[PDB]
């Protein structure tokens, strides 16, 4: 009845740090629609995140896209924190450069 | 376009 | 190739938090070209893609007001299949419907659909032949004797192999430099050792469009159904899409092991080895 978030995390393009680039967290697979999602940076939430309009697959699951506009620094940490009724706590998921 | 016709469930 | 039409709806009931929330969404292929929002300022139905917004203000008068009559359309219908389902006023519901057309690339019409759901599961949904229904419940088939009743069947087919077919037409020649390319995936393999004695492959697909893609990890002529990850098509956010596989081999048998993938933008299914 009620389906958890897949959530990935990943860039637009490849990364290369200096280069402005796109932080993409794609959340799909879940009912009901309303969900918390929040872009990381260094454990920060990122203030100026956009995400798509609210649409869903075959089987009824819904999918959004939130993403924002990101320098990527090697040092610097980025993750997406996902929150669901499908969740006892927050989701956290960090970028990785190969997924 | 969109479609102009609701009939009530 | 062939092309297509499909609008999407959703209502969510907010019990004691106001009107149920409203969104509608239009596609021509993987492309959103008008939105609505029953939260934003607008209140109207707004431009998503470049194409569209030669359209005058009587066409955003139209679409205001028919995306606007389907959200009270689905404010009656969650209070009704409340009732249909015994359930009571606190908790929240969803209402989804989704609906459109498909034309080959000479614009023949193909065929056009209509689904809905509540709950995130059917319930009730309009035949290939457009003139007959498919309740998926006792409760959905008091709905089909009452559209059986007001026909509504037929006077819906008429927008799904008459007009829907007519603005799809219109919007395929509007944005013909941007609604007509295939873009091939863009291929390559990674390789991360585990451990010192294992190893995770990944097929890499990038930068591909339509979102439609196959992905398959062959070892030695037999494919690993299983024992291979797969994510499901993601969205780049520039219009293309992205999807990878991958599987744990043995290290020193990487080249036991080929991926394989298939898109219309590739004129031969693609074979990588490591």
């Amino acid at each position: 009845i009620q389906r958890t978030p897949k959530i990935q995390v990943y860039s637009r393009h490849p990364a290369e740090n200096g280069k402005s680039n796109f932080l993409n967290c794609y959340v799909s697979g879940f009912h009901p629609s309303d969900i918390e999602v929040d872009l990381l940076k260094n454990g920060e939430r990122i203030e100026k995140v956009e995400h798509s309009d609210l649409s869903f697959s075959k089987d009824w699951s819904f999918y959004l896209l939130y993403y924002t506009e990101f320098t990527p620094t090697e040092k610097d940490e980025y993750a997406c924190r996902v929150n669901h009724v499908t969740l006892s706590q927050p989701k956290i998921v960090k970028w990785d450069r190969d997924m | 376009a969109l479609h102009g016709g609701w009939t009530t469930k | 190739g062939s092309h297509s039409m499909r609008y999407f709806f959703t209502s969510v009931s907010r019990p004691g938090r106001g009107e149920p929330r409203f969104i509608a969404v239009g596609y021509v292929d993987d492309t959103q070209f008008v939105r609505f929002d029953s939260d934003a300022a607008s209140q109207r139905m707004e431009p998503r893609a470049p194409w569209i917004e030669q359209e005058g203000p009587e066409y955003w008068d139209q679409e205001t007001r028919n995306v606007k009559a389907q959200s009270q359309t689905d404010r009656v219908d969650l209070g009704t299949l409340r009732g249909y389902y015994n359930q009571s006023e606190a908790g929240s519901h969803t209402i989804q419907i989704m609906y459109g057309c498909d034309v080959g690339s000479d614009g023949r019409f193909l065929r056009g659909y209509r689904q809905d759901a509540y709950d995130g599961k059917d319930y009730i949904a309009l035949n290939e032949d457009l003139r007959s229904w498919t309740a998926a419940d006792m409760a959905a088939q008091i709905t089909k004797r009452k559209w059986e009743a007001a026909h509504e069947a037929e006077q819906l087919r008429a927008y799904l192999d008459g007009t829907c077919v007519e603005w799809l037409r219109r919007y395929l020649e509007n944005g013909k430099e941007t609604l007509q390319r295939t873009d091939p995936p863009k291929t390559h393999m990674t390789h991360h050792p585990i451990s010192d004695h294992e190893a995770t492959l990944r097929c890499w697909a990038l930068g591909f469009y339509p979102a439609e893609i196959t992905l398959t990890w062959q070892r030695d002529g037999e494919d690993q159904t299983q024992d291979t990850e797969l994510v499901e098509t993601r969205p780049a956010g520039d219009g293309t899409f992205q999807k990878w596989a991958a599987v744990v081999v043995p290290s020193g048998e990487e080249q036991r092991y080929t991926c394989h993938v298939q898109h219309e933008g590739l004129p031969k299914p693609l074979t990588l080895r490591w």
